[PDB]
Formats: structure tokens, C-alpha cells, sequence
């Protein structure tokens, strides 16, 4: 769901048409951790990480 | 892992299509960390977002 | 002589109560409620979920204007007659629309601010915050009519407003709409087509008024939308139900007679006060029952003066009744009505406090007054420290949480929030999600210190002196 | 000895408690809640979300009459859903009708108010607020039947209602509906065609009753819709269950014996009071328990008289259960049932309070009672001042926020809002926006003064009294 949000409200906001003084293009730095995440097994919906 | 969102609203769309074309956000990542700055000259204030 | 003054004070109380009984008429809250529900609650569109109270962008304002606004203004013509030409609109089949609504805006000048030279390439346009010294006074766009030409404050017969962000002047670029929906909509569409609300606009006002001939009570409606320099939209509104045709019924004659009696009472009170001060007790101020008297007299004189000023200056209604196809300017009357209401409210509040002078009849009521009088000095002495610590906490909260919480955005708001915390009317959420450290610390320390130490100290101060007074009186009675 | 009077009082309390538990019954609340959900929550039509609780226009009221009303009044027990081999928990309202419902309207006449001559060229119709002297008593429209002809209160067996705005009389233009849906709908459509709710209408009542055929309790339903003179719609409802069939099993025959025992107890108390008032200490009203048994006796006499009246009027209901060609007038029965319930609740409360006289045996309870009785004059004396300040603040709030808050709309509403503020149940979102100045000042000064000074003084009075009583009772012992 991040991509529709970025395409709808982010990109028209950063570029715009004579609006939104930006002062530097945005960035999308991400961390990898190089390990496949295990999906949460069903249960009481634990609130841990 | 940084990724710049182009310079204008003509290549940023292609950059996105690349990013979800080659599973940039696979099932290993942890965060996306979208970050940008803003400037308001009327009040002369910057804003880190 | 504890009886000549008691009777004339009960008479004053009766006159004042009669005066405020007709001033605060019934079936008036419902009128304002219906108007507010009609205008501030109807969604801007059938497919939209936003109303005037939750406007979020300049595009939403255009949707509201040519939309939920015209629906509530120009109601149906209830066709049962000839309908010769452009029949008038009754808002609820009972509320007549007087004259024609007016819209206007206040904007700023392109060359207002001064952007730094470091990045003077990517920044081309800039508009400073609203101020009189930074206002646009030149034609813009299609300089054709009165919506694209500046017109001074003296020419609009306007005045300041004191909105939320700043105090807006009475001038600006205005336009008077039409009496029918099919023409007002065309005018608004023409305004929207060639851009009227640019990025340099700072405020927008919409004004009109209604009559409701059933119960003779005018109502002036004003809606303001503020565009701050940092972006966004701030809405505000007011609905003032004022009256201008008082003497229509016998009850109004009774109210006028009561007002005359009140004026005579005030004259008698000021004469007796000046007679007392002229010869007896040239100091006169060490009693706490004479400062109240002068406060009451001053407030009543101010109220009478305001009432005379706003009752003699009703020529706007006479001017409007000549040509009924023009905007009726009824803002000064509403402002003065609000001021008079405030003055009357505070005067009525202080009279009941003055009533305390006479409840000393029996012995069991003398000791309570004695205790209060004896402990007032110490209560003030400790209240000084209480307020100092309270203001220190308020300023700390304002400086720390004042940019993210929306409950500490202003010093006054900080004070109100800290009074509400004592009530147990706080959520404990925005403080902690504002800052996980120094967030709960402030709350815990404030609650502990304030509640325990200061509330118990007030209790101790009152209890000790009450017990001392009671014991002294008991000993004196038993030894005599 | 006091043991015999203790036994008699406990027997009386047991009789009263068992009688109240018997008359309270059960599952009446569920019946009332199902009635409310059926007649109030369902939308008027599948294309709209406006139920009866949220009426806002005359057309909505007209839509309700053919919509939620009929769809829910004529055998809405349809088990077309997934019922488990029987009627489910929700569907238990077969609800056979007791004859025909009645509709009635109250309206005023054109010219009840005089418009000013300045606007007289612009306005022609003036309809005043509802009043007995301004009511319309003339035929209108197709003057053919009872729906277009005024009928006096005597000819209609009506009574006052005391609605939300005003108190409506029992006269008006009335129509008796029919038994079957497809003809009642036709009658209502004919009423809607020839306009029946003009601009002069001020109130509309709908009345009917049901039996439910399986739990043995009638239900009287009244629905009021009143249109203020300022435009709008105000709805209200009244559902009252009744149980006058009180001889079915052996359980309810025991209540007759309980009533006989209660009557004997009341007679014994009356004769005891009248014998003790005369010979022993004529005008003995100095004490508290002496002035408390009179209240209990009077309230019980009123309750038994009301019950006798209800029993006498029971016969007016039973004679027509197989007849469904006349409107059943059950309003008086419901009103007197409510009165009886209120009287019974109050007298039970006072009987329970009377128990405090007997638990004064040991030193602890006697000391507590002595402390409680000693701090009675002081508490009343200080409560006088507390309520003087409370009423001053309430009047100030009424004058300031009386038109645009809805918590200070009326004086009693101001008092209750202040009492809730003491509990910290304030909104403060509307108080600040109603008046940016003089609004927060009210809140801050009220909270500070009220809590600190007045609560500390109330605590101090009781604390000092308790200390003095304990010291006195300690000194009087071990000193003789
Ligand atoms: C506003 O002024 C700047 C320079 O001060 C100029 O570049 C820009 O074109 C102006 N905009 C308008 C609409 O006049
Ligand atoms: C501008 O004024 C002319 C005057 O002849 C008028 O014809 C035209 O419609 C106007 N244009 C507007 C108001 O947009
Ligand atoms: C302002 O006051 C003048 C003076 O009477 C009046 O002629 C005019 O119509 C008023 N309104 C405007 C918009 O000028
Ligand atoms: C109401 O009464 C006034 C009094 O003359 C009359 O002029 C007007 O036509 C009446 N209106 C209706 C609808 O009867
Ligand atoms: C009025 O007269 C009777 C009611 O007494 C009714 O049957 C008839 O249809 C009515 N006439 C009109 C025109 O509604
Ligand atoms: C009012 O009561 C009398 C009593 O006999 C009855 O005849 C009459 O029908 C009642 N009124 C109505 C409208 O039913
Ligand atoms: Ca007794």
C-alpha cells in the first residue's frame, strides 16, 4: 500500500506546480537485514517484534 | 540502501516502476525511511520530515 | 440603617432579574442551532464527507461555496403565486433573507518578504504573513469590476475583525452576489474560472443576515476562512441574533420602564456614594465592601453608555429599508451587542456577590464570615506561591510540548490544560507520544506536587484558622 | 422497651420490600427497548438513513408516516429471517393492536403576531409561537370531516402534555385511523395530498396501544413532533408498559395480602401518631425522626389512594378487548402509573433512611451519630453561602453561553453542567470557542475558587466538629 500512497500524494507534493519549496530531492534509504522474515503464526495477535 | 526519487515528475514514475518491477522491497527488509526537507521563507523556518 | 439599604438592594435585585429575564429570551437557542446545523454541518457535496468545520484546502473552499452554501442560502420559491420576477428566498419558509450576501478577500503583495541570496535561484515567489504594511493595493487579473480592484476601508464602512491568526482590516477585494441562485452560481463560477484565490490570499469573509418575522429577531451570519502563510485553512464563524425593532409589544414597554427604573436606581446609588465620600471617611477603601460598590457603579455606567450608543446609532436599518437590493451592514450592531452582553453578565455576577453583606443575622453565620475574613490574607499569601509554581510549570510545558501536542500550542492553552488536568479531564496520550522521556515525568511531578502539597496546604491553612476562631469564640462565650 | 418497635419496623420494612420486588416484575425493560428499536431506529426508507430520532424536516416526518411507522405497526413479527424453529429473542412482538391509532395536530392562526409596518410591504404572514390565546379554531382546506374542523378539549377528552418547548392543550384537528394497513396508508396519503401540515402547525401527536398477547402487559405509545416558530422539527416519544391484569396465578394473590398488611400498618402508624401528638408534647416537631414519620405516613397514604384510583379505573380497560372500532384512551392510566412509581420509590427511600434511628446502640455508632448531628447547623449555614456563589456563577454562565453551547441553554441546565464540572465532565472545546474572552476566565476562576476554598472549608467544618465531639465524649467519661 506504500506505492499507491507515494504515487498519489507524495510525488505530486514534492514536484507540484509552483508550490512546495523543497530544498533537496527526497531519498528512500532502506535497511535489508538479509534474512527472510517468518510470517506471524496465528494466535492471540502478540504485540511483540 | 539509498534510492533517489528523480528530479522531476517524468523520471520518478519510471524509477518507481523499476523499484516495484525488480522486487526492491522483498520479504527481508525492515524499513523504508522516506525522508525529505522543507523550507518556508515567509516565516524563515526549515522542517525535517 | 441595616433596613433602609436592605430593602433598596432587594428592589435592585428584583429589577435586575426582570431585566435579564427578557434579555435572555426563550426559543432563541433553537434558532441559532438550526442556522448552525444548516450551514456548518451540511456536507460540501453528496459524494464528499467534509463540511465547513473541517475545511482542509483551498479546493475544498470552492466546493463549499458553489455547493452547500448556495443550497442553504437560496431556498425554494414555494411556487403558489405569480412569481413575477426573482422571488425572494425564505431559508426555512420562515427566515427571510435580507438584502444580498457579500464575499470579500484580503491578500498580500508579491514583493513582500526577502528570501536569502544563498538559494535565490530555486525560489522565485514569496509572500509574507498578513500585515497592513504588506498588503496588495493594485488591480490583478481581469481588472474589470469591483472584485479585482482594491477599495479602502472607509469606502466599505467596515472595521477590524480580530480573527484567529491576526487582526484583519475592513478593506479588501469584495463582490456582492445576486438575489437568485442561478445568478450567484454564475458569478461564483466566473470568479473561479479565472483564478481569484491565488497563493497570495490571506483571508476570506462571507456575510449575510436574516429576519424571521415570526419572533422579531434579526440574525447576522459571518463566516471567515483564514489562509496562513505556512499553508492550510482555518475556518471560523459567528451567528449573532440581535434585535432592532424593540417597541412592538407591551412586554417591550415593560422592559423599557424597567430600564428607566434601573437608570434611576444607578443614579441614586452614585449620588449616595458620592455624598458619603465627600464628607465622611476620606480614606474609605479599607472595607472591601466599597471597592465592590464603585466597581458595580462603573460597570453599570459603562453598560448604560454602550446601550445608548448602540440604540441611537441604528440608521443602517433605515438606510437598508429604502433600497432592499443592497447589502445590509449589520456588523457594528452585533459587536456592540456582544460587548453589552459581556458587561451585563459581569455586573449581574457582581451584584450577587454584593448580596453577602446582609447574611449575618444569626450567630452560626457570624463565625463563618469571621473565619473567611481572617484567613483571606494568608490564602492570598499562599496563592501567590501557588500561581508562581503554576506559571513555571505552564511555561515549561509551553516550551517543551508547544509545537507538537496542539494542547500546549499557546500559553493560555497551557494554563487551561493544566487546570483541566486537576479535573481529571486529561487523556495521558499526546503527552507520552509527544515525548517518551520528560513526557510522563512532567505529568507525574505536576500531579504529585500540585495535588498533594498545595491542596493539603490550602486545607491546613483554612482548617487551622477555623479551629482557632471557633475555640476563641467558645472560650469568650464560656468566660462571659 | 424499644425491641417491640424495632420488630414492628422490621416487619414493615420486609412487607414494603417484598411488595416493591413483586411489583417491579421483570423483562419490562426489554419490552420497552424492543419497542424503541422497532419504532425509532429503523430508517424511514431503504434509500435514506434518517430515523425518527433524527427528524429534521416536514417531508421527513411525512416519509416516516408511510415508512417506519406502518412498517413496524402492522404485524412486523415476520419470521422471514433465520429463525431457529421458533421466534427468536428479537422477534417476540406480534403485538395485536387495540383498535385504531389516533393522529392529532395543533396549529395557530395567521395574524397571531403583528409584523412591523416597515417590512409590511415585504412580509404578509405572521404565525406566533404556540399559545392558548393564539390557537386557530377555524376550518381549512377541504372542510368535510373531523380532520379539518376544530374540536374542543371536552369533546376529545384530552389533557395537557408539557412538551419540550411549550405545554400543548388537548384540543386540535384529529383523525382516527383504520385497522388495516392498506386503508390507513390510503388515508394518510389523502391527508398528504390536500396539504395538512401548513406553516401554522405547531404540534403533532400520534397515539396507540398494544398487548403483545404472550407476556400479559399492555403498552401505550405516544409520539410527538413539534415544529418551532423558527423552522425545524423536534421529536419526542413516550412508551409506557402497564400490567393491570393482576389475577392469573397464586403468586399475585399474595400481593393482595401484602397490600392489606400495608394498610393495617399504615393505620397503626396513623393512630399512634395522632395519639402521641396530642397528649405527649403537643407540637413535638423539634426532633428529626418526629418530622420523618409524618412524611412516610403522608406518602404512603397518597400511594394507596393512587393505587385505589388505578384499581377503580381498571374496569374501564377490559370491557373492549374484542372491539377494535374506537380509540382506547389510556393516557391517564400511564400518567398515574408513573406517579405511583415515583411515590413508591420516594417512600422506599425514606423508609430505608429511617433505619438510622435504631443503629445507635454501641459507642462507635452513637459517637458517629452525635458528630453527624452536631455539624448540621454549620453545614446548612455554609451551604447557603456555597449555593449563593453557585447561583451567581450559574447566572453568569447562562448569560454568556446561553445561545450557542446547549449545556447552558437553560438555568437548570447551567446548574447541572456546573455540578458535572465539579466531577470533571466538562468539554471545554465549545466553551472556549463560544467566547474566547470571559469564557476561559469563567472556567479557571470557577475551578480554582470552588475546589480549593469551598471543598477545604466543607472538610474543615466536619473535621473540627468531629474533633470537638470526640474530645467532649472522652472528657465526660472517666471524670464522674
Ligand atoms: C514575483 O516577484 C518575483 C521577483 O521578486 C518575480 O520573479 C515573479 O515573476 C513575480 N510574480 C508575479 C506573479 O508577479
Ligand atoms: C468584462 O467587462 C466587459 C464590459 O463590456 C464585459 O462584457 C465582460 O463580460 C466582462 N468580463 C468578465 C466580468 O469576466
Ligand atoms: C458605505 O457608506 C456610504 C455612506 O452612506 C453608503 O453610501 C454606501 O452605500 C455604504 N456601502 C458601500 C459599500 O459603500
Ligand atoms: C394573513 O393575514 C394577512 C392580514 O391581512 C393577509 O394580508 C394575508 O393575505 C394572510 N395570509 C394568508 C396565507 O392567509
Ligand atoms: C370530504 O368528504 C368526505 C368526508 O366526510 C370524503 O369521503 C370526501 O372524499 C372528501 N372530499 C374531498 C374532495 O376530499
Ligand atoms: C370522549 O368521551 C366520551 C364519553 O362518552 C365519548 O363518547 C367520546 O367518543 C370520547 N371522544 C372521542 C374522540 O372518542
Ligand atoms: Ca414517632
Amino acid at each position: 500500500e506504500l506505492w499507491p500512497w507515494m504515487a498519489h500524494v507524495l510525488l505530486p507534493y514534492v514536484h507540484g506546480n509552483q508550490s512546495s519549496p523543497e530544498l533537496g530531492p527526497p531519498r528512500l534509504r532502506q535497511v535489508r537485514l538479509q534474512e527472510a522474515l517468518y510470517p506471524d503464526p496465528p494466535g492471540p495477535r502478540v504485540h511483540t517484534c | 540502501y539509498v534510492q533517489e526519487l528523480g528530479l522531476s515528475l517524468e523520471e520518478s514514475r519510471d524509477r518507481l516502476r523499476f523499484l516495484q518491477l525488480h522486487n526492491w522491497l522483498d520479504n527481508r527488509s525492515r524499513a523504508v525511511f522516506l525522508e525529505l526537507t522543507r523550507y518556508s521563507p515567509a516565516v524563515g523556518l526549515h522542517a525535517a520530515v | 440603617s441595616v433596613l433602609r439599604e436592605l430593602v433598596t438592594y432587594l428592589l435592585f435585585l428584583i429589577v435586575l432579574c426582570i431585566l435579564t429575564y427578557g434579555m435572555m429570551s426563550s426559543n432563541v437557542y433553537y434558532y441559532t442551532r438550526m442556522m448552525s446545523q444548516l450551514f456548518l454541518d451540511t456536507p460540501v457535496s453528496k459524494t464528499e464527507k467534509t463540511n465547513f468545520k473541517t475545511l482542509s484546502s483551498m479546493e475544498d473552499f470552492w466546493k463549499f461555496t458553489e455547493g452547500s452554501l448556495l443550497d442553504g442560502l437560496y431556498w425554494k420559491m414555494q411556487p403558489s403565486n405569480q412569481t413575477e420576477a426573482d422571488n425572494r428566498s425564505f431559508i426555512f419558509y420562515e427566515n427571510l433573507l435580507l438584502g444580498v450576501p457579500r464575499i470579500r478577500q484580503l491578500r498580500v503583495r508579491n514583493g513582500s518578504c526577502s528570501i536569502p541570496q544563498d538559494l535565490r535561484d530555486e525560489i522565485k515567489e514569496c509572500y509574507d504573513v498578513y500585515s497592513v504594511s504588506s498588503e496588495d493595493r493594485a488591480p490583478f487579473g481581469p481588472r474589470n469590476g469591483t472584485a479585482w480592484i482594491y477599495t479602502s476601508e472607509k469606502d466599505l464602512n467596515g472595521s477590524s475583525h480580530w480573527g484567529i491568526i491576526a487582526t484583519y482590516s475592513g478593506a479588501g477585494y469584495y463582490l456582492d452576489l445576486s438575489r437568485t441562485r442561478e445568478e450567484t452560481a454564475a458569478q461564483v463560477a466566473s470568479l473561479k474560472k479565472n483564478v481569484w484565490l491565488d497563493r497570495g490570499t490571506r483571508a476570506t469573509f462571507i456575510d449575510f443576515s436574516v429576519y424571521n418575522a415570526n419572533i422579531n429577531l434579526f440574525c447576522v451570519v459571518r463566516l471567515l476562512v483564514e489562509f496562513p502563510a505556512t499553508g492550510g485553512v482555518i475556518p471560523s464563524w459567528q451567528f449573532q441574533p440581535l434585535k432592532l425593532i424593540r417597541y412592538v409589544t407591551t412586554f417591550d414597554f415593560f422592559l423599557a420602564a424597567c430600564e428607566i427604573i434601573f437608570c434611576f436606581f444607578i443614579f441614586y446609588y452614585v449620588v449616595e456614594e458620592i455624598l458619603e465620600i465627600r464628607i465622611h471617611k476620606l480614606h474609605y477603601f479599607r472595607s472591601f465592601w466599597n471597592c465592590l460598590d464603585v466597581v458595580i457603579v462603573v460597570l453599570s455606567v459603562v453598560a448604560i453608555g454602550i446601550n445608548i450608543y448602540r440604540t441611537s446609532n441604528v440608521e443602517v436599518l433605515l438606510q437598508f429599508l429604502e433600497d432592499q437590493n443592497t447589502f445590509p451592514n449589520f456588523e457594528h450592531l452585533a459587536y456592540w451587542q456582544i460587548q453589552f452582553n459581556n458587561i451585563a453578565a459581569v455586573t449581574v455576577f457582581f451584584v450577587w456577590i454584593k448580596l453577602f453583606k446582609f447574611i449575618n443575622f444569626n450567630r452560626t453565620m457570624s463565625q463563618l464570615s469571621t473565619t473567611m475574613s481572617r484567613c483571606a490574607k494568608d490564602l492570598f499569601g499562599f496563592a501567590i506561591m501557588f500561581f508562581i509554581i503554576f506559571l513555571a510549570y505552564a511555561q515549561l510545558a509551553y516550551l517543551v510540548f508547544g509545537t507538537q501536542v496542539d494542547d500546549f500550542s499557546t500559553f493560555q492553552e497551557c494554563i487551561f490544560t493544566q487546570f483541566r488536568i486537576i479535573l481529571g479531564d486529561i487523556n495521558f496520550a499526546e503527552i507520552e507520544e509527544a515525548n517518551r522521556v520528560l513526557g510522563p515525568i512532567y505529568f507525574t511531578t505536576f500531579v504529585f506536587f500540585m495535588f498533594f502539597i498545595l491542596l493539603n496546604m490550602f486545607l491546613a491553612i483554612i482548617n487551622d484558622t477555623y479551629s482557632e476562631v471557633k475555640s476563641d469564640l467558645a472560650q469568650q462565650k464560656a468566660e462571659m
